[PDB]
């Protein structure tokens, strides 16, 4: 939002869009989807409404996209009747591609109906640490040392002339 | 080591006396060329390597302690008759714990002028440096004796000295970590320029065998203890004008110590004239 | 400081739609929850 | 700690080197000092490979 | 505690090391010792009387 | 207490030019009592050494000369610097308060056995209980000072709550050195809990709350509050119970490390301004 | 300045925003608007006022009363100057920049203090003259203008600190400092309260402790307030004033929900409606409530729900989303356990992490580095 | 490496050269049991080594290497002090009690004037840094003659133990002598200006030097401590030091001060300060300097 910006005239101009940038967040699908046509004029008015009529399915993405920084692992009616979303198809669709990207793991379960889960998401700490920031040595030990270059050839350039 | 002549080389005077004339190593920086430290050549190279490291008490109490974590310096007492010196010299060197450089007055007083100002220079520097140091300079009479004369000039240098020390609490009045306390017996030999105003700012004073207060201090005296008709203090106060003496209080102290036998419940004249005639 | 803006502005502004304050309903949600 | 022991020093030296930036006063390199510490810190890299080796065979 | 200054009878005051044989019983200050003219090493002490 | 303390304070700036100082000793005592009462230490030893430097000279009757000695063993007392001297004072105040009041010679004994009490010594407790010349003082009042000394031979706990439930209604009236007695009471527990959690490194938290027959609501409370203590290493649980004790040695490493990276982040940064200010 | 004008004045804040307690300082102010030539500050604030039947009043009165005393303050001025003297001319330009100060114009005032401020003989008559403008820098809540004289003011004192001279420098440093959100800094500031005394001009003693409590109770963990102020008699003896005080130190330090919750709202309540204390209302909130989660979940492993909405005394549906939002934005532990319906952490944040957390200066000094290289040749 | 056979060479001495020969072989003054003659190094010269100096000698070779080594004063003062500044007095004196104002001012009006400060202080390590015997009055001028602003005032013989008149008349006379051929340089003449002097005594050697200085060249400002605005000023010297507010009325607190002499304010400032701080202020007011008043009279 605004922060080291202090002038009034990207407030008011920021007034009615204000509410629903800060309601993108939250990312609540049936109020905010009729708070926006209740008093929107002019950010929807601005001309053929594409970009908020891809905003309007885009809440879910950022939503999920939320959820992917929020907790990783998704149960069947808290977070799911959380989120509006009741339906364990593509719950667990948008959840194993997020487990294919490589950046977090998670698991499914099914015993009784209800969708289980260990959440062990556990960093890296006393959990194979060579494996783990070997490339990470590896990779600073590389960029620290042609830094070394980096600090050896400036002399010659020094010395080169006298 | 004596002196240094130029740079990257110097003489060093050897332990039989004789100086010595080596040049030094390139490797010691110049923070080893120090006029008075502590080097050390090699027994056939000669070359130096590394030098080697050489309401009284309540007076005093908000004198000293509160001006020291929180401002004058020094309370100059007074008193032949009582001996002092001691209870508040040790009740601050024990109440507050910090450092505390007790030195008889004559300490710079020897045969060397020019040591003066290195020993009250060490001390002052350690003073200053080390710790918050509480130096007790006592019967500073011996060193505010005047001299003109040229066959005591030992005296007058070190009087000097003391002139010296006295410019530097000048410079010592304000934000220095060390306190100055001071003790005397005889304030008429000293001179004005100790006991000018915002040097010493506190003059204690203690009670005197003066009449007024010994009368004070017979009557504080005797309303503790228990007292009975019979004592009279007329007499008693009467026949220390023609036999004078010192110390009543502890008289009386000597005559508690006749009494607490366990022989009398009241004590009476019997053991004040007792304690008259034998102490 | 503007660094701390991110947050309070995220909370605060986060709040500003319902649940302002939320303190004062507390003394009246201990006896319903 | 000698190496901070010498940081509380290198924090001064940008001042006088910020201010005169002509001749030099200290005979300390503060350089070859740090380069001698590297050298001693050496030998965990070194000796890593010696572990390496008699864990490995 | 290994090397130590040492302060010999003629006036000159030397320095001298820590001999294997030897421990530190004896090594602590306050105690008059021997010494040897070549490497200034140090066989026994030498108690007072 | 503030403004009584204000206006006498107030009172002494204009009463110690005026003559007969011996008056100010109840000021001055007054002064010291609520300092107490406000838990002010450093100004009841000022204006205590005022009273000291004020009664050296002063010789009133021993009713104010006693309570400065009492007053000044209960100051000495609150810090706990040493029990010797304050036991001192309480005994030269008991030597002042004896044979002229009933109620301040049995608080005056109480008192003693109070701070005597502190340092973990019954044997003088039953050595002034048992002589012939502090029984005729007795009463319902040493009677739950022989209670704690008991329980600190016996080393109970629910005894002493016992001795804090049955005689509270003459421990109601209590000063505030209930405060001392509530450090003595978790000064025992912390004796029973680090001997009987330090043998046990996992162990059932009613295996060893049995023995103690006590519930685990103020055990649990003044355990975590320890542990927010960092007095120890462990850590409570509620669902499992489970005890787990830990430690990290090395401490000098990233101590040392982080300040080399923080002065460092400086070094480079005025490099930077170095060679900004060369450049540009 | 530092007549009670300035709290008077400064009441505006709870007169404008909220309406119901809109009419005792419109009491007091309309009342007191008789005093300190209150009329420049009410006249420009007077469209959060009543209507003009009785404004246009007094205002004849007080427009030839300000004339009046101006011109006498000029003759003054006048019969100062062209003689020989200092502290005089200072005392008459000083007095006139004081007047001007009552009537609240930082024009005539600022050349005033301007004036003044160059016929400055000592530096401490300058640092007076700096506080003279703090006084009327905390009214009108500027940034850089109370910053700069104090900055520049700040160095060469060569006199040492005074009493209340340089203790009132450091309650305007709590002034400032509890404006801005430095808190590491200002945990500092308020160790010297031994020294301070009632002092009518900006901030009473109770009004002091009562704004230092929140910076002191929050932005302190256990062992700087037992280190600080439980060691310290200073809250001891001050703690008789108002027993709620009490109650919210022995309630935090005893860890006491029940009794903390309940008695919140007046902390919420009185926390708001204040001049400069009101804008930053949210911070000790959320801050306080994550410090008093880290502090009961530090010590605490695994924590089930029965004996935690026990505690806290609130339903299970609220501290869900409570940890669900204070997890990730927060950022306080490791992940959360649920399986059980019990809040299980294992916050491995010691043995790896302590090592780790050179990491970022890593990072971000492999970019300066690297920028480092950028300046290499260009 | 090289000079590791310097290093082997055991060191050398330090020769000091006494006496020259004309055989181009000069002796060498050294360490007892020394004493030894012989010619120095070719390459260095004979005339160049001057006797009576130290010198570096190798103690093999024996070769030379090289040689080693108050409104209401500043007021009536401007005129005087301020005169030959920005606007000739010879001398001025204030005798009083020693309290204040007897060096403060002269270091006061001489610090606002940024001119130097020279004192007698009779005593060593004046009488060799400069000159080594004279008058002892000529070298000061023309010390005073490089340095033209200078301020000079006896601060060292002011005390109260000249009372005697018998060996005090002559001791006194010494300085009391000096400033006499001192005055008499100044009324003789002058090379540059900013040359004066200033007297201060307590006692009858006031009167005198009233018997030396018939009025013929002198400015007299009296400085009595029963006056009432000569504690005005001296009390607002008093008060520049310590912190003062500006509410306070000095004539009444400047007026309720009798007795002994001046010094009697400082009794109250410095009495007072216990005060200031015991109430635990910042500054130092009216009904405190009266405490303080009240604290030093009481005891007279």
């Amino acid at each position: 939002d605004r922060l080291q910006f202090r002038q009034p005239s990207l407030k008011r101009s920021l007034m009615p869009y204000f509410l629903l940038t800060q309601a993108v967040r939250t990312g609540n699908l049936a109020k905010f989807n009729q708070v926006l046509d209740q008093f929107g004029e002019k950010f929807q008015a601005d001309g053929t409404y594409t970009l908020i009529i891809r905003l309007r399915h885009n809440v879910i993405k950022t939503g999920v996209r939320m959820i992917s920084l929020s907790y990783s692992r998704i149960s069947l009616a808290d977070i799911a009747q959380k989120l509006q979303l009741d339906s364990p198809e593509d719950a667990e669709f948008i959840v194993a591609k997020a487990i294919r990207d490589g950046v977090i793991e998670a698991s499914i379960n099914h015993e009784k109906g209800y969708v289980q889960s260990k959440e062990m998401i556990d960093i890296y700490s006393t959990r194979e640490p060579q494996l783990a920031f070997h490339q990470r040595i590896s990779f600073c030990l590389d960029i620290h040392n042609m830094s070394v270059k980096a600090m050896r050839f400036p002399p010659k350039s020094y010395n080169k002339d006298l | 080591f004596l002196e240094a002549v130029d740079q990257n080389t110097a003489i060093v005077g050897s332990t039989t006396g004789s100086n010595y004339y080596v040049r030094i190593l390139s490797t010691i920086d110049r923070e080893l060329l120090k006029p008075n430290a502590s080097v050390a050549l090699h027994k056939h190279s000669n070359a130096l390597v590394d030098v080697l490291p050489p309401i009284q008490k309540q007076e005093v109490r908000e004198a000293v302690e509160l001006p020291l974590t929180h401002p004058p310096r020094g309370v100059l007492m007074y008193g032949p008759p009582g001996c002092g010196k001691t209870m508040l010299a040790k009740a601050v060197a024990h109440h507050t714990t910090a450092a505390f450089i007790r030195v008889v007055g004559s300490e710079f007083v020897q045969k060397y002028l020019g040591e003066g100002p290195r020993m009250v220079r060490d001390v002052f520097r350690l003073a200053k440096e080390n710790a918050p140091a509480i130096i007790f300079i006592d019967e500073i009479d011996a060193i505010a004796t005047k001299r003109f004369d040229a066959q005591t000039g030992a005296d007058r240098e070190v009087q000097r000295i003391l002139l010296e020390l006295l410019n530097q609490m000048d410079g010592f009045d304000q934000n220095v970590n060390v306190k100055v306390i001071m003790a005397t017996n005889r304030a008429d030999t000293l001179d004005p320029a100790l006991l000018r105003p915002g040097r010493l700012d506190r003059k204690i004073e203690f009670p005197l065998p003066d009449r007024r207060q010994k009368r004070l201090i017979f009557s504080t005296i005797t309303s503790k203890m228990n007292l009975s008709e019979e004592v009279d203090l007329e007499d008693y106060v009467a026949r220390p004008d023609k036999i004078s003496g010192a110390d009543i209080n502890s008289i009386c102290q000597e005559s508690g110590m006749l009494a607490v036998r366990e022989n009398r419940y009241i004590v009476l004249a019997k053991d004040f004239e007792k304690a008259y005639k034998t102490v | 400081v503007w660094e701390d803006n991110w947050d309070d502005d995220n909370v605060e502004d986060d709040f500003s739609n319902q649940l302002r304050a939320e303190l004062e309903k507390h003394g009246y949600k201990m006896e319903t929850s | 700690n000698y190496n901070k022991a010498v940081e509380e020093e290198d924090k001064m030296t940008p001042e006088q080197l910020a201010i005169k930036n002509v001749g030099k006063q200290d005979p300390k390199r503060h350089l070859e000092e740090h380069v001698d510490v590297l050298m001693t810190s050496n030998i965990v890299q070194c000796l890593a490979a010696m572990l390496d080796t008699v864990v490995f065979k | 505690e290994e090397k130590f200054i040492v302060k010999a009878t003629n006036g000159p005051r030397y320095v001298v090391g820590c001999r294997r044989q030897l421990d530190k019983s004896k090594l602590k200050p306050g105690t008059r010792v021997a010494l040897d003219m070549t490497t200034l090493t140090i066989m026994r002490y030498l108690p007072r009387e | 207490y503030q403004e009584a303390l204000h206006l006498g304070s107030q009172l002494l700036r204009e009463l110690k030019k005026m003559d007969d100082k011996a008056l100010l000793v109840e000021v001055q005592l007054l002064e010291s009592k609520t300092y107490h009462a406000l838990s002010n230490l450093p100004k009841a030893r000022a204006a205590l050494t005022s009273a000291r430097t004020t009664a050296n000279a002063i010789y009133c009757p021993p009713k104010l000369q006693a309570t400065l000695d009492m007053q000044s063993g209960i100051i000495h007392a609150a810090e706990e610097k040493d029990w010797k001297t304050a036991y001192s004072y309480f005994y030269e105040a008991f030597e002042g308060y004896d044979s002229i009041d009933s109620p301040k010679a049995i608080t005056s004994l109480k008192y003693m056995l109070l701070c005597k009490i502190m340092l973990n010594t019954p044997e003088d407790v039953q050595a002034l209980v048992s002589g012939k010349l502090a029984l005729r003082y007795a009463g319902r009042q040493t009677e739950a000072l022989k209670c704690v000394a008991q329980a600190s031979k016996n080393r109970s706990l629910a005894d002493f709550e016992k001795a804090l439930t049955d005689y509270r209604a003459e421990l109601r009236d209590d000063p505030i050195i209930s405060t001392h007695l509530a450090k003595l009471y978790d000064n025992l527990l912390e004796q029973n809990l680090i001997r009987v959690i330090e043998p046990f490194s996992r162990v059932q938290i009613e295996h060893i709350s049995s023995l103690i027959k006590l519930s685990k609501a103020d055990v649990e409370r003044k355990l975590s509050q320890m542990i927010l203590d960092k007095k120890f290493h462990g850590i409570l649980d509620q669902g499992e119970g489970v005890l787990i004790i830990f430690d990290e040695p090395p401490v000098d490493k990233t101590y040392e490390a982080a300040l080399e990276t923080i002065q460092n982040m400086s070094k480079v940064v005025d490099s930077l301004y170095n060679k900004a200010k060369k450049l540009t | 300045p530092k007549n009670p004008d300035l709290r008077i004045a400064q009441l505006r804040f709870l007169l404008s925003l909220p309406e119901h307690r809109g009419d005792a300082a419109v009491r007091d102010e309309l009342m007191a608007a008789v005093r300190d030539n209150n009329m420049a500050p009410y006249y420009e604030a007077l469209c959060k006022s009543l209507d003009w039947q009785i404004d246009v009043d007094l205002l004849n009165k007080m427009k030839k009363a300000n004339e009046d005393e101006l011109k006498r303050l000029d003759e003054e001025l006048e019969d100062a100057e062209k003689n020989l003297g200092e502290s005089e001319i200072r005392d008459a330009m000083m007095a006139k920049a004081e007047y001007l100060c009552r009537i609240g114009d930082k024009e005539g005032a600022l050349t005033a203090f301007r004036k003044t401020y160059d016929k400055t003989v000592a530096l401490g008559h300058r640092l007076d003259i700096v506080f003279y403008l703090l006084r009327i820098g905390l009214f009108y809540m500027d940034n850089d203008l109370i910053t700069r004289n104090t900055e520049k003011a700040k160095s060469l004192i060569e006199e040492g600190g005074d009493w209340d001279r340089r203790n009132r420098l450091k309650v305007y440093q709590g002034l400032y400092c509890v404006a801005i959100r430095d808190f590491k800094q200002a945990a500092e500031l308020f160790l010297d309260t031994v020294s301070t005394f009632t002092s009518y001009e900006l901030m009473d003693y109770k009004t002091f402790v009562t704004y230092t409590v929140y910076v002191s109770m929050i932005a302190l963990e256990r062992p700087d307030l037992r280190e600080k102020v439980i060691k310290g008699a200073e809250i001891l003896e001050v703690l008789h004033s108002l027993p709620a005080v009490r109650q919210y130190l022995f309630s935090l330090y005893e860890c006491r929900y029940s009794v903390f919750f309940q008695s919140l709202a007046v902390v919420e309540q009185e926390m708001k409606k204040d001049w400069l204390f009101a804008p930053h209302y949210r911070y000790y909130v959320r801050e306080m409530r994550i410090h008093a989660y880290s502090q009961l979940l530090e010590s605490y492993r695994s924590l089930t729900l029965g004996y935690m909405a026990e505690a806290f005394g609130v339903g299970v549906e609220f501290i869900d989303q409570e940890l669900s939002r204070f997890i990730a934005a927060g950022r306080l532990h490791c992940k959360i356990d649920k399986v059980n319906e019990i809040v299980e952490t294992n916050r491995p944040d010691s043995k790896n992490w302590q090592y780790q957390e050179t990491i970022k200066k890593g990072d971000l000094l492999l970019n300066r580095v690297q920028k480092l290289s950028r300046v290499i040749n260009m | 490496r090289e000079e590791l056979q310097l290093l082997q060479e055991q060191g050398s001495y330090v020769g000091e050269v006494v006496r020259a020969m004309d055989k181009k072989k000069v002796l060498v003054k050294v360490h007892p049991e020394g004493k030894f003659v012989v010619d120095v190094d070719k390459n260095i010269d004979i005339n160049d080594v001057t006797p009576n100096c130290r010198v570096a000698l190798r103690n093999d070779s024996y070769t030379l290497h090289k040689i080693l080594p108050l409104d209401k004063q500043i007021k009536e003062i401007k005129e005087v002090i301020e005169l030959p500044v920005k606007h000739q007095p010879k001398g001025v004196l204030l005798y009083g009690p020693p309290g204040t104002g007897k060096t403060l001012l002269a270091r006061a009006v001489a610090h606002h004037t940024d001119c130097t400060f020279i004192r007698v202080s009779g005593s060593e390590l004046v009488q060799k840094f400069i000159g080594e015997g004279a008058r002892m009055v000529r070298e000061l001028f023309v010390m005073a003659r490089e340095h033209a602003p200078s301020i000079i005032f006896m601060d060292e013989i002011d005390s109260i133990g000249s009372s005697r008149l018998e060996g005090g008349s002559g001791g006194d006379s010494e300085v009391q002598r000096t400033m006499l051929e001192l005055l008499n340089q100044l009324d003789g003449f002058e090379a540059t200006k900013n040359i004066k002097v200033i007297m201060a005594t307590n006692r009858i050697d006031i009167l005198d030097s009233a018997l030396l200085r018939p009025g013929r060249i002198d400015r007299k400002i009296e400085f009595p401590p029963p006056n009432e605005e000569a504690r005005l000023d001296i009390l607002k010297i008093h008060s520049r030091k310590m912190n003062l507010t500006r509410g306070i009325n000095l004539r009444k607190i400047a007026e309720l001060m009798p007795g002994a002499s001046g010094a009697e304010v400082k009794g109250v400032c410095t009495e007072a300060g216990m005060y200031a701080l015991r109430e635990r202020r910042v500054h130092v007011t009216q009904e405190d300097f009266e405490m303080a008043v009240a604290k030093v009279m009481q005891k007279d």
